[PDB]
């Protein structure tokens, strides 16, 4: 018979939820979360990104750089023994 | 030789108190608060 029925006015579950806080959340903090970010530098020719991109890539956790940063030394201290002497 | 036997210990101390000084500076704040920082921002991602 009657007419009347619940879905007729549906005014406060089309609105009320607790997920909303966290929706409205993640519209703004993440699309500036860029993908691959800003690209963050590895490399560049300031002689020394260029340092970075063979040896200290977060990749690299070989002992190829400390072995090459320690061979300068060696060579250092060695030719200025004959510098002073 | 003079260099490997300094007497220079003036001299060297106003280098050594000057280093310290410029480290502490440095790490206290640029490079210490930048560690805390990639810490955060993982546990603010987190929250989220």
């Amino acid at each position: 018979v009657s007419t009347l029925i619940p879905p007729k006015v549906v005014s406060s579950k089309n609105i009320g939820s607790a997920p909303n806080a966290k929706r409205i959340a993640n519209v703004v903090h993440f699309y500036k979360s860029l993908p691959q970010g800003p690209a963050p530098a590895i490399k560049a020719n300031t002689r020394l990104a260029r340092y970075k991109a063979k040896y200290f890539d977060g990749d690299n956790a070989s002992g190829k750089p400390l072995w090459h940063f320690a061979l300068g030394i060696i060579a250092f201290g060695y030719s200025m023994e004959y510098y002073f002497h | 030789m003079p260099q490997l036997v300094p007497f220079y210990f003036m001299n060297q101390l106003t280098y050594g108190f000057l280093l310290m000084i410029t480290l502490l500076i440095l790490f206290s704040q640029f490079f210490l608060p930048m560690i805390l920082r990639l810490y955060v921002s993982r546990l603010f991602i987190s929250k989220l």
